[PDB]
């Protein structure tokens, strides 16, 4: 009856929000990475990091403001408002691109936070901690992406920017000099993810058009009792028709809802250790034995030689404004063009 | 000395065969490009 | 000696510990108030 | 020898497809 | 069903409530307002105005490009707007 | 039957079997440090350590060896260039074939201990159950952990009983197994200080005997036992799953960075080195001081040692790989024969042009040639139409000092276009490309190598020690839900706390 | 308790929205971001 | 094309060694049913 | 008998405060001229 | 179970299985050690960060010489 | 292209010449792309997590439902219970037939607008441009995230296809 | 030495084709 059983008592109340020991490093941090984000892209400029407008006061619209990058020259520093760079000064931290790793940061442990109090719940509720378990993906991907792939890196620089057009910037920096599209790690977390998405919609589709009726309304919502024992559709019609349409269906509702978990999770974390080997450059861009024939031979062409042609001029025509702190300067006459464009 | 009671049976399913060889050789039909690089 | 930088670390840590205590001495204070009836 | 190794993974793909379909264990009620 | 919080729908429909809200939300949207109109929101975030981006005849962007001379280096252009 | 994913869970109560398949996998991994040896023995070339180093071979094992002070061959060669020497038993060799004794020795132990798997020592007295008493357990072992580590910095590392480790100086040159005095003081902190490596493995090896010492003889707290589950030995896997993942991410991290433990002699030069032009200044820094002091243009580049201009060099950079680019860097750029010499351009106004240097992100990288203020003066055009600065129209010129080409100069602008091209990878080297038909392709070393795979295992771990402490706190419902579970359990009020059915309303 | 009937609560909040957000795509056409 | 030879044995085996596994299992899985 | 001030209160106003006073500014925002 | 001579030997370091000190015991000094590694930890980060300089600490390839 | 690399020139090409990313109807069919991974995660992690117990740790929980039973082989009250508190209750489905259903038409509507998308980008109504939207007091431009799209954009654009244009428009 | 380069996948399926076999009829006699 001491004193740390009192506040695990009032930690674990029944209330709107549940709070949980969790609570206290989720809510302080989501609240922070969150409060963070709105306030630079409200606020906050990309000027001497980026050389670039971010936020609403500048002009931005919601799809182009952004939480940019520090500046190349910081490296991976973990820019802490007390730190050297910023020195306490709150505006220069903000020029500095300090917003960013506070973000990122409160972000991370707010993920830790928030898994943590998935495990809290369920426990006190009795359940298998399965929802926690498939979260790990989510924070694979945000980890992976976020803060190992800047590490390997030259600096936080080349981070994401937290922002709709500069992730699509991201996106397309990965293809031109990544090649990413032709990673199978990355072609992995494709099939999960638009696997995830077909499984989401075929097993609802099919759920509510094999119910049973349960009722007399024509909104067939109505005839449900979430305490009811039996199956509110039917397993047996939706079999039939899968293995009449499809070849083979589901048998057994547990693997279903299992596989349901297994493939967009196994995908996320797949795509999540392609990113690793790009922190390091260790890119699938190549296939050497196409090159090699290429090379010797000028009427030999593919799908893969023509998308190389593509990253080439993406890399050439927006590595100068994209990377300002290397100063290039391509004379018109040095960059990659085909005929007239 | 007394035979060990912690033996137990294994067990794969034909459905389990079925998927297993299915993610096997998808696996090989993606990897085997890069492996000829 | 103490460079400015340590000196930012000591300024960090003290804030810290002031937000890591403030907290705690809260959530005590109400806990004990607002108790569960068994 | 890359093009037959690939041709073949591709075969035993929809040999496996074959049995998979018409080799299943039956579903069977309760 | 419920944990003894008042429901939210009760709340909003209730006198009480509007007549404390009617004060409070057009306080705190006139208050960012001001955070604006005042140019205050510029100062404190450090967010070029539209006329100091650059200097009258510069084109170059005032790139930091020190780690631990870069707040002195911030300071050095903004200097060379005045 | 169990699922294939559950084979292994037959060991759980079975300790004498599981320490036979300790002593397997034990084996296994002795086994393997013992072929791998052998294997890169059979493949080295040791005749160049300058421009052929273990780390342009694909060497990956060789390295660790050498980094604890294992340096030569029974075959009289050393790694660094040493020749007649006798390392005596602990030779490469010697090394090789204890680890492949020591793997048969655990094999047949491992057989031993499934056969003789119920041994009294493993049952509990009072009960009579297989039982282990995890907490005191981990105070021996942790002491004997404190020993050795002790020890391995008290006698190997200082040389008191012992070779030393691996050290150089800052640029890689002159590197050799010396042994290390402690560093005491902040400085020991420091990443790149060999000194605190020995002081960290003094102090924490004294700090682990003394742990130990208390976890021998000092019950868990109750609330701990019971909060951690320290009956049940999967809470061991758990924990001890993140204290590996979290050392993996450190080590992958002071192989991408560098630290004193991963010297570039060894793994090579980091991606960083390029990025700030490290070499490039030193070497810089010691053309003009032998300038400074009359020295001519090619005296001055002819005192360069070739080994710190192949430091100057992309190719070398571990960032410009790729994932199923395989085998050594040699098979990619080639075996690396002679340094061309320094390349100086000048247009024909005779003012001295800089190419830019390739940066580590890009596959392909235009030439580009500025003055010593950055002004493009001459480039390799794209299209050649509305060129204004190709090479023919400004008279760019090649002149060699130091290497192999040294005091010759290149005016015909195709072959003057052809060192530029070069140029952007840093300094010039001759490449032997026949011998292993190398592709022309940059590999990375195995400081990348090392990376990938550490920094990779580390996120796959992350989810084992998730896996497995889900497992630990939540045994009690592995197989499913309490089907007795009422609804008012779940629902909201019913109770003030969550699930303390004490708290009901 | 429930003086303020909640259809009209819905109604002056959706309309103090539609007002915002018509602002917001007014300022896309003029002032800073308008390309103007 | 010239192809890394290994690739053809990487993935053979690749196929091989794991399906070998799977059928090893299924087969004893049926005898004792 | 409900209570007025509750973690859910705490909650809401925690999130509700700021985004009307940020729904200003950036209304203002809307006037600003180049 | 079988009984050996190297197993007699061992037998009292298996034999407390299931006994804990009452209560809390030693939290309190285990939390103030975890503390103090935590600080410990964050010094060394820092350094290696550059984020912490130290008079005479040159975090660089040029501390060996 | 009936191809994978095929496929990736296609989509390259694509953002060269529509700018799809700030389309917002490819916007939404990422939304329900990624949205239906998340739920087809979250809804088998909450059945998964919610299983009645029918089975010992030796055997698989699957064998704990036989095809064609009658019961429910979970408890939709003690997951709703479960994640009703992870974020609040009236943010959680407890009618399986409501539930099913968002499940059905999240993905489903977020891919009808994404082909839509492409069906509206074939006549050439493109994604967003704010390419020098910002502009400075004097005039100057100020670049955004868009800029840096549109030089991305560019570097594709004049590669593509790279002897076929002879004049200087790409108008289809 | 000049070897062909398909003796080791000759060797290796030598090896492991009929090698499995035998596996697979010897399991599924013990497990019956
Ligand atoms: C999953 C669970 C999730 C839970 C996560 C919870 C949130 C965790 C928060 C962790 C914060 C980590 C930030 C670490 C910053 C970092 O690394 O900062 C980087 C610094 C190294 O600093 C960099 O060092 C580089 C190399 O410099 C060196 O080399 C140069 C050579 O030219 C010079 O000689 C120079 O003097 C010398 O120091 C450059 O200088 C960079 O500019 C500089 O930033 O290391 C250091 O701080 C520390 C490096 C050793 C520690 C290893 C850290 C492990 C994390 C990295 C793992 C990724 C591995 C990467 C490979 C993939
Ligand atoms: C649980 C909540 C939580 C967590 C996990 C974090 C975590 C973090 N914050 Mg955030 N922060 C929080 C709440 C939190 N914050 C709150 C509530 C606020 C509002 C006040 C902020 C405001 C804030 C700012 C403004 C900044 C951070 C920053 C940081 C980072 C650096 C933290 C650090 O170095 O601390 C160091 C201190 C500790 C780790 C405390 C350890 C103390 C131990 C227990 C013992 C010490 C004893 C003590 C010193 C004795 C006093 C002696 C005295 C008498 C002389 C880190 C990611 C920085 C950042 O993101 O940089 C990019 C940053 O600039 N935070
Ligand atoms: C068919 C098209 C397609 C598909 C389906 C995918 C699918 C994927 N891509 Mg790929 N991509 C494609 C085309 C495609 N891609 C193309 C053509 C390119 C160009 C080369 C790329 C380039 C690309 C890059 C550059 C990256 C991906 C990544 C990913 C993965 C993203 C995982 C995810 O949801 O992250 C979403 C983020 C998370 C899951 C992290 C945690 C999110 C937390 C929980 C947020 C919490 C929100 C919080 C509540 C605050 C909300 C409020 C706020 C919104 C207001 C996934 C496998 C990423 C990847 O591989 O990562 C490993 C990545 O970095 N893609
Ligand atoms: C008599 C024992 C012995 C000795 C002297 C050696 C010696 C060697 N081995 Mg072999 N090895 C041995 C046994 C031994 N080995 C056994 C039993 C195995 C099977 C597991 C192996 C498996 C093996 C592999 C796989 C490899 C070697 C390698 C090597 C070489 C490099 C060693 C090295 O870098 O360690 C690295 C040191 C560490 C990893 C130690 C870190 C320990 C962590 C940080 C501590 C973890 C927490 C700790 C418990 C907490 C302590 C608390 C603290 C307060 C005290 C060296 C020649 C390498 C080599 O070149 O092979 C040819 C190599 O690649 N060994
Ligand atoms: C930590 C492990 C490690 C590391 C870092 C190295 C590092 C290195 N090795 Mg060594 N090696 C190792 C382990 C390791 N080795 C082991 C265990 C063996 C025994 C098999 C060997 C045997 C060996 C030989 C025989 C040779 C090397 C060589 C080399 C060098 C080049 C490697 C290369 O081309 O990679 C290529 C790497 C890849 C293409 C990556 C493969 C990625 C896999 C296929 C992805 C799998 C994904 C998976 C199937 C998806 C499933 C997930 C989900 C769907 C369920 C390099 C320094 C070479 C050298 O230069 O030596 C002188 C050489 O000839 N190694
Ligand atoms: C010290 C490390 C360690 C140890 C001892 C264990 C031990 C265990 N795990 Mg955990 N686990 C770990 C790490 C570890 N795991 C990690 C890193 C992960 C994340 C990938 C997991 C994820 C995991 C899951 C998800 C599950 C287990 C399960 C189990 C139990 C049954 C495993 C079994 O029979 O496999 C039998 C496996 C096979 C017959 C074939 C596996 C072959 C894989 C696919 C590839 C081959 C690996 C290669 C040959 C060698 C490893 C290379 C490299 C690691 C050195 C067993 C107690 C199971 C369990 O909880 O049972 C209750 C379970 O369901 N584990
Ligand atoms: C863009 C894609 C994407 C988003 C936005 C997203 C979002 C979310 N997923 C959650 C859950 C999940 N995600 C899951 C599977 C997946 N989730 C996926 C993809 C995503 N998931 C995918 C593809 C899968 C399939 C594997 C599962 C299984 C769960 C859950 O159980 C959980 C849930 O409850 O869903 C209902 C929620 C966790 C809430 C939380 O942590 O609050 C706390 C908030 C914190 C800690 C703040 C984090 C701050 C981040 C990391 C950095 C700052 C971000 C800025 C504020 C905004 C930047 C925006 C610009 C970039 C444009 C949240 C709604
Ligand atoms: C510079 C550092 C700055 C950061 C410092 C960090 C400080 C952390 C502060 C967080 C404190 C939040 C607690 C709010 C609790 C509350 O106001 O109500 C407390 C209780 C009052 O109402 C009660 O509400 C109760 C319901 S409940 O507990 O809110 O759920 C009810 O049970 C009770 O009968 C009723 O009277
Ligand atoms: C950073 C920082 C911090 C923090 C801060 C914070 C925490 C903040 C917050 C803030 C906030 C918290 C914000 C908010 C805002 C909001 C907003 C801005 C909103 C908006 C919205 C909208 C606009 C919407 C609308 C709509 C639409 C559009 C459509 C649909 C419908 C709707 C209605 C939804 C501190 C202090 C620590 C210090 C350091 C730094
Ligand atoms: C008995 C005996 C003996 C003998 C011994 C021997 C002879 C040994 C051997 C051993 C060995 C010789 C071992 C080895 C092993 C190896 C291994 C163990 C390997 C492993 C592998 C793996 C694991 C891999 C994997 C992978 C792949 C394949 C791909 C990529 C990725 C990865 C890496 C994952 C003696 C005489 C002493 C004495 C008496 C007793
Ligand atoms: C684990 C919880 C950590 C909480 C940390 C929150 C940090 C609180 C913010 C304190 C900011 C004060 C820094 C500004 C003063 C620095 C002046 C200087 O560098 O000399
Ligand atoms: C939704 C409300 C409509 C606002 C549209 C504003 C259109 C702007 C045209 C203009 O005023 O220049
Ligand atoms: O084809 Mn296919 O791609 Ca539609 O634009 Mn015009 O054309 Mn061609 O160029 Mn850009
Ligand atoms: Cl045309």
């Amino acid at each position: 009856r001491g004193w740390f059983d009192i506040l695990d008592d009032w930690l674990k109340r029944d209330r709107f929000v549940f709070v949980g020991w969790s609570g206290i490093l989720l809510f302080p941090c989501a609240y922070l990475a969150l409060g963070g984000w709105l306030t630079g892209t409200t606020f906050v400029t990309s000027w001497y990091t980026h050389g670039l407008a971010s936020s609403y006061l500048e002009g931005c619209n919601f799809l182009t403001v952004a939480v940019s990058t520090p500046a190349n020259s910081m490296g991976h520093s973990l820019l802490l408002l007390w730190g050297p760079e910023a020195q306490g000064d709150f505006t220069r931290w903000c020029q500095l691109g300090g917003l960013w790793t506070f973000i990122a940061l409160h972000g991370a442990f707010g993920l830790i936070g928030f898994m943590l109090r998935q495990f809290e719940i369920a426990r006190l509720v009795g359940v298998r901690p399965y929802n926690a378990i498939a979260f790990s993906a989510p924070i694979a991907v945000f980890v992976s992406v976020f803060l190992i792939y800047p590490l390997g890196q030259s600096s936080w620089f080349f981070a994401p920017s937290f922002g709709v057009a500069a992730i699509f910037r991201f996106l397309l920096f990965f293809q031109g000099f990544h090649n990413w599209t032709l990673n199978p790690f990355h072609m992995m977390g494709v099939a999960g993810v638009l696997g995830g998405a077909l499984l989401c919609a075929i097993h609802g589709a099919t759920v509510e058009n094999t119910l049973f009726q349960d009722g007399e309304g024509a909104s067939t919502f109505r005839a449900f009792n979430p305490t009811q024992a039996e199956e509110t559709y039917s397993m047996v019609t939706a079999n039939r028709f899968w293995s009449q349409i499809f070849g083979i269906a589901f048998s057994n509702k547990r693997w279903l809802h299992f596989f349901m978990l297994f493939v967009p999770v196994t995908g996320l974390w797949m795509s999540a250790i392609g990113v690793v080997g790009l922190a390091l450059n260790l890119r699938s861009y190549d296939f050497i034995s196409q090159e090699i024939r290429a090379a010797e031979d000028p009427e030999f062409e593919t799908f893969y030689t023509k998308n190389l042609l593509l990253n080439e001029g993406i890399r050439a025509w927006m590595a100068p404004q994209d990377q300002p702190h290397e100063n290039f300067v391509f004379p018109e006459e040095v960059l990659p063009r085909g005929n007239a464009l | 000395m007394e035979p060990n009671p912690n033996r137990q049976p294994v067990e794969l399913n034909r459905t389990s065969l079925y998927l297993g060889l299915l993610l096997i050789l998808v696996l090989a039909l993606l990897f085997s490009s890069y492996f000829f690089n | 000696t103490i460079t400015p930088s340590l000196k930012g670390f000591f300024i960090g840590l003290l804030s810290g510990a002031v937000v890591l205590g403030l907290t705690f001495a809260v959530l005590i204070a109400i806990s004990q108030i607002d108790k569960v009836q068994r | 020898m890359e093009t037959i190794t690939y041709v073949f993974i591709f075969a035993c793909i929809i040999a496996l497809f074959f049995f998979a379909i018409f080799f299943r264990e039956p579903p069977r009620i309760t | 069903g419920t944990t003894g919080e008042r429901p939210f729908s009760d709340i909003i429909t209730s006198v009480r409530y509007w007549v404390i809200h009617s004060i409070t939300i057009p306080a705190l949207f006139i208050a960012g307002w001001l955070f604006v109109s005042t140019g205050l929101a510029y100062d404190v975030f450090g967010t070029p105005r539209p006329d100091s981006y650059y200097a009258q005849e510069q084109r170059s962007i005032p790139l930091v490009t020190d780690r631990f001379e870069a707040k002195q280096q911030v300071e050095t252009f903004l200097e060379q707007l005045k | 039957g169990l699922p294939w994913y559950r084979v292994h869970t037959v060991l759980i109560n079975d300790p004498g079997r599981l320490i036979a398949a300790h002593l397997m996998h034990t084996a296994l991994v002795a086994g393997w440090a013992g072929s791998m040896a052998l294997y890169e023995l059979a493949t080295f070339d040791p005749s160049d350590p300058v421009l052929n180093p273990m780390w342009r071979q694909g060497m990956f094992v060789l390295p660790f060896m050498a980094r604890l002070g294992v340096t030569g061959s029974w075959s009289g060669w050393s790694i660094t260039g040493e020749t007649g020497i006798d390392p005596g038993f602990w030779s490469f060799e010697g090394v090789a074939l204890a680890h492949i004794v020591l793997s048969g020795l655990l094999f047949l132990a491992a057989c031993w201990h499934w056969v003789y798997w119920d041994l009294e020592l493993f049952r509990d007295p009072r009960t009579g159950e297989p039982a282990l008493d995890l907490p005191k357990m981990f105070g021996i072992h942790l002491f004997l952990a404190g020993l050795l580590c002790f020890g391995f910095g008290a006698f190997h590392l200082t040389g008191l009983f012992g070779p030393g480790m691996w050290v150089s100086d800052p640029y890689g040159l002159t590197g050799s197994v010396q042994p290390v005095a402690p560093e005491w003081g902040p400085d020991g902190f420091n990443p790149y200080n060999p000194g605190g490596v020995v002081a960290h493995h003094i102090a924490a090896g004294i700090v682990g005997i003394i742990a130990g010492l208390f976890h021998i003889l000092v019950r868990p707290p109750q609330r701990l036992y019971k909060a951690l589950r320290m009956g049940n030995i999967e809470t061991v896997l758990s924990s001890s799953i993140a204290a590996v993942f979290f050392a993996a991410f450190v080590v992958a991290g002071t192989m991408w960075y560098g630290s004193a433990t991963t010297p570039i002699e060894l793994f090579g030069p980091t991606r960083y080195q390029w990025d700030s032009s490290y070499f490039q200044q030193e070497i810089n820094r010691r053309v003009q001081a032998s300038l400074a002091s009359g020295a001519t243009l090619e005296e001055a580049w002819s005192a360069i040692p070739e080994k710190l201009a192949f430091y100057d060099y992309i190719g070398n950079n571990p960032a410009k790989g790729g994932l199923f680019r395989t085998g050594p860097m040699n098979k990619g750029d080639g075996i690396a024969q002679a340094w061309k010499g320094h390349a100086v351009f000048r247009n024909k106004e005779g003012e001295e042009l800089f190419v830019r240097r390739m940066p580590a992100f890009f596959e392909s990288f235009p030439v580009i040639l500025t003055d010593k203020n950055g002004v493009v003066k001459a480039d390799i055009p794209f299209r050649r139409a509305e060129s204004k600065y190709s090479f023919e129209q400004q008279g760019v010129t090649v002149s060699f000092y130091g290497g192999e080409l040294n005091g010759q100069t290149f005016t015909d602008p195709p072959t003057v276009k052809s060192y530029a091209r070069k140029a952007i990878f840093g300094e010039i080297f001759e490449f032997d490309t026949e011998t292993l038909n190398s592709d022309g392709i940059f590999r990375t070393s195995p400081r990348g190598w090392f990376t990938f795979a550490h920094a990779v295992f580390a996120l796959l771990f992350f989810f084992g020690h998730i896996w497995h402490g889900a497992r630990t706190l939540f045994r009690d419902v592995f197989s499913g839900i309490d089907p007795e579970l009422s609804p008012e359990q779940v629902e909201w009020g019913f109770y003030q706390k969550v699930g303390d059915v004490t708290t009901r309303r | 308790g429930g003086r303020i009937p909640l259809w009209i609560v819905a109604t002056v909040a959706g309309m103090g929205v539609i007002v915002i957000v018509g602002l917001f795509f007014y300022g896309a056409y003029a002032g800073l971001g308008s390309s103007l | 094309m010239e192809v890394n030879q290994l690739g053809l044995i990487a993935t053979a085996l690749f196929v091989l060694v794991p399906s070998v596994f799977l059928i090893i299992l299924y087969v004893q899985t049926e005898s004792q049913q | 008998s409900y209570p007025i001030f509750t973690v859910r209160w705490v909650a809401v106003h925690t999130l509700a405060v700021p985004t009307i006073f940020f729904l200003g500014a950036i209304a203002a925002m809307q006037f600003i001229q180049r | 179970a079988r009984r050996t001579w190297l197993g007699d030997i061992l037998r009292p370091l298996n034999s407390e299985y299931g006994k804990v000190a009452p209560g809390w015991g030693t939290t309190p000094l285990m939390a103030v050690f975890m503390g103090l590694f935590l600080v410990f930890l964050l010094i060394i980060l820092e350094i290696y960060n550059s984020t912490l300089i130290l008079d005479g600490v040159n975090v660089s390839w040029k501390a060996l010489g | 292209p009936l191809g994978i690399s095929g496929t990736f020139n296609f989509m390259i090409v694509f953002q060269a010449e529509h700018n799809i990313l700030m389309h917002p109807f490819h916007q939404l069919g990422v939304a329900g792309v990624f949205g239906g991974a998340l739920f087809c995660a979250m809804h088998g992690s909450l059945v998964t997590s919610s299983l009645i117990r029918e089975t010992t740790e030796t055997e698989s929980a699957n064998y704990g439902y036989k095809f064609g039973q009658e019961e429910e082989t979970y408890n939709i009250v003690a997951a709703h219970g479960y994640f009703g508190r992870l974020i609040f209750q009236y943010a959680s489905f407890n009618n399986s037939r409501s539930l099913h259903f968002f499940l059905a038409a999240w993905p489903v509507v977020g891919v009808w607008f994404t082909a839509l998308g492409i069906s509206t980008m074939a006549f050439n109504l493109n994604g967003f441009n704010f390419n020098h939207s910002v502009i400075d007091a004097k005039g100057n431009v100020i670049n955004t995230w868009a800029d840096i799209i549109n030089r991305a954009n560019l570097g594709m654009e004049v590669m593509h296809e790279r002897n076929a244009h002879n004049f200087p428009l790409d108008l289809a």
